[PDB]
């Protein structure tokens, strides 16, 4: 899979990521043209729906559990553990997800949009330095998000959904 | 209350309409040309064509034909067309230029263009339908089957500026006004609403940075805030009404079907409305195959115009981005994917969306086949093939009873 | 203009000169406003310039006082007299227009 | 094993996966003649039944555990995020199993169609980008569906089951 | 009590031509005059004037030298 990338902008830390991918932050890892985005391993997100038993309808309005993207350690980790500990909401973030077309040129095919969106955990963590099967690796910095409002985006195929606890559907 | 007064009046308070409803501050601007009527037809005399007009120097090449230039959206006529001949080579000479700039021109006709000599006898009228098919307007029905008049729209009767003074409700300084307007309704400045039907044009770029709404009520062409008078009648206390006539729901499906723009107006208040914005051209009927019953369908979605200006948008814009373009270093599949990647941000490809995805992004898909030519290798057909989103109009409610259900 | 600075030698010679500067001119993409043409007779006359050579002036709310100073709107007509106690009577008038409150009967 | 296809109608939306295989949802990995149908990897699905213990009757009706069915990021994944945060029910959902012939063609030797079904949760993921043992993997969108009424279909030997709220057996 | 609000020193600010650069130099020329952000370089003078005058003799590089 190809890896996608986050800006996230905060409340009082202006544009957390503007830099993340630089010289200084990952070495010789960073990427032109994304300087201010982070590049982002692994995803996971649910979004579950308490429905009953013994019927199909929903008894309740949705529940987001968290977003978990992966980082390495780099400049905008240290500010995103003063969103977390201080519990700064975020103003967006915009995950990218790239894929390689047909021409042979990364697009983004989907993008997930998020409105004020605090961190609810970070799991910083780096695998055993003894272990050959995991040299590869660096760091993992897992950062969660919690958030009031998402847009998930598909652009190559123009629709949209949304989610927001601001204004449900009327 | 003069004839070269009022004129002049009506003609630049009702300017006065269409700058002060229009938010300048979100992306708006407008230009005044001093022409007259009669100068314009000979101005379409002047020249061999419409091409090297000089009403097409300020429609085409001074706007949209300009590297950088603002490009034109829509042409104000401030007139009153009569059915005659000096009209309706007009008319083909505007219709022949808005095919051209794609900017359709709105105007209004005339009381004498119905056959009425006197406005407020239109309700009267018992068949509209055979009116149009008279002898006198073989230059109407000749002009209604062009191609070119998809770009030319023609609006509503008339509409009220001036609410005439008073020395309680609108005094002036230092002096005690009463205007004894007579019972002749012509002394009421009566603006022409090409102002009006495009202040309604330009309230739908401000909120959603298009115009594919402007035939609602609730919904975008709800013309409000027009001036009442209210006065003393033959006993009662009732108000002028702001247009001429009170358009009825059939007299105004009539003239929709017609090629008209009317505009009927809440009785009893300051509102008025917009139905259906159908430009002049009729829908060909088409023989009943499988491809005719099919595009009978297509060719009557490019006569409604609020389409157009979905479309002309998507010419005023595709002119400007790939005019920059020029002396780059692309491809065929370079040029297939800078116009996919960018029209796929208009595009909502889903059934139901909400109601502001619907109009930020008012197309519905879209195809764009690049091609070659050969010959001179590097020249490119392309189609880009839009659809829209559906508006809501006419039901049937068949009502009855069940008695238990 | 020149920066003071100390004799050079083999101990090393910090001096304060500020750069030039790079900006790397960014891209702003801006949109088109949708611009409209009113045209329609504006004036109490017929100009004799052709078509071609006059020019369009665009108008917004801050600017309409400003066009409409610059037109110059001169109203000449021959109007009824009912300022005496003849029926049969005319009197010509001249307005000048300069402001919106110039259509006022102050 | 071979993948399935689900096609979605939604109350409000429509058909929801009319385009989830075309060449804009899933770039050249689509399938002519599905159009209208996602493209389904994997598949879950518990119908349990509460009996007491020390006898061995039903003491209750049973307990619908949700359909889990995997697919990529596509046209439709937009258009069941907002199935999701609004509760809206889906009219129809038809997955239809696929198997090799004897002749040597595609065949749907099994039907499970689904009435009213609003979705629980939906598991967006993406495997490490790092790890080379999940390379070939792009996506994984696995949606839930509760549902009122589902009627399996074996096609092949003409049996049909049946489970509905609406309608239990007098 | 008493406060000072602006340490600006004597020069002037050049106002520079209308230019993408000249309207970028007259916001860098401006920060030059102020005085207080001049103490924040004159120790990046006086610090590094110590620093490397203790370091000549060492057995450095170009890219040792980028790094201390």
């Amino acid at each position: 899979p190809t890896p996608c990338y986050i800006s996230i902008e905060g409340q009082t830390q202006g544009l957390i990521t503007a830099g993340a991918c630089t010289a200084d932050s990952i070495g010789d890892s960073f990427v032109e043209g994304h300087e201010d985005e982070m590049l982002v391993q692994q995803f996971d997100h649910v979004v579950t729906v308490p429905t009953d038993p013994q019927s199909g309808q929903p008894s309740g309005q949705r529940v987001h559990k968290p977003f978990k993207f992966t980082v390495a350690l780099n400049k905008a980790v240290p500010l995103l553990y003063n969103a977390l500990s201080s519990g700064e909401k975020l103003k967006t973030v915009e995950l990218k997800w790239y894929r390689t077309s047909i021409e042979g040129k990364q697009e983004n095919f989907f993008t997930t949009k998020l409105e004020n969106a605090s961190i609810v955990d970070i799991h910083c963590e780096m695998p055993h330095c003894q272990d050959p099967a995991k040299s590869d690796f660096t760091q993992n910095v897992t950062v969660s998000l919690s958030y009031r409002k998402i847009t998930w985006d598909h652009v190559n195929a123009g629709t949209s959904g949304s989610d927001d606890w601001r204004k449900p559907i009327e | 209350h003069n004839s070269q007064f009022q004129a002049m009046e009506s003609a630049w308070r009702g300017l006065k309409l269409f700058v002060d409803r229009t938010d300048f501050r979100e992306n708006n601007k407008v230009e005044i040309l001093h022409v007259t009527k009669d100068e314009l037809l000979e101005d379409f005399e002047f020249a061999p064509e419409t091409a090297q007009s000089g009403l097409y120097k300020h429609v085409y090449s001074a706007g949209y034909g300009q590297f950088g230039g603002e490009p034109v959206g829509a042409i104000i006529g401030n007139y009153a067309f009569t059915p005659s001949t000096p009209d309706m080579k007009l008319l083909q000479y505007m219709g022949a230029l808005g095919a051209m700039a794609h900017a359709p021109f709105i105007s209004s006709v005339g009381p004498e263009f119905f056959g009425i000599d006197s406005f407020e006898e239109l309700p009267n009228i018992k068949d509209l339908k055979s009116t149009f098919e008279s002898p006198k307007y073989t230059k109407w029905r000749s002009l209604r089957e062009s191609e070119d008049a998809r770009y030319l729209g023609l609006t509503a009767p008339r509409f009220l500026l001036r609410v005439p003074y008073d020395p309680i409700e609108n005094p002036v300084k230092s002096f005690n006004y009463a205007e004894n307007v007579s019972a002749s309704h012509e002394h009421y400045l009566w603006g022409n609403t090409a102002f009006a039907f495009a202040t309604r044009l330009t309230d739908s770029f401000a909120k959603y940075r298009w115009c594919p709404n402007i035939i609602g009520p609730q919904s975008g062409g709800a013309v409000e805030d027009l001036p009442v008078h209210v006065f003393e009648s033959m006993g009662a206390l009732q108000s002028k009404i702001p247009t001429e006539v009170l358009i009825t729901d059939r007299k105004e499906f009539e003239l929709a079907e017609e090629g008209f723009i009317a505009l009927t107006m809440r009785k009893g208040s300051d509102n008025a409305a917009f139905f259906s914005a159908n430009s002049i051209q009729k829908p060909k009927v088409f023989p009943n195959t499988k491809e005719g019953k099919e595009a009978e369908t297509n060719y009557k979605l490019g006569t409604q115009l609020p389409y157009m200006m979905i479309i002309n948008r998507l010419a005023h814009y595709v002119k400007v981005l790939q005019r920059e373009q020029i002396g780059a270093w692309k491809e065929r599949q370079d040029l297939e994917r800078e116009l996919n990647s960018w029209i796929k941000q208009y595009v909502a490809d889903q059934e139901n969306p909400p109601a502001d995805v619907r109009s930020r992004r008012p197309l519905r898909a879209a195809r764009i086949e690049v091609m070659d030519v050969e010959g001179n290798p590097g020249w490119y057909q392309v189609s880009l093939s839009v659809r829209p989103h559906f508006k809501y109009m006419g039901a049937n409610f068949e009502l009855s009873l069940v008695g238990r259900l | 203009s020149k920066e003071g600075s100390v004799a050079p030698k083999e101990r090393i010679n910090i001096k304060y000169i500020p750069a030039t500067g790079d900006a790397q001119a960014e891209v702003a993409e801006v949109e088109l406003p949708l611009k409209t043409l009113v045209v329609g007779d504006f004036k109490g006359h017929a100009e004799q310039t052709p078509l071609e050579e006059r020019a369009t002036v665009t108008v917004d709310k801050n600017n309409f006082e400003a066009v409409m100073r610059e037109s110059e709107l001169k109203i000449t007509a021959t109007v009824k007299n009912k300022l005496t106690d003849d029926e049969n009577a005319e009197l010509p008038v001249e307005l000048n227009f300069k402001s919106l409150a110039d259509f006022a009967p102050d």
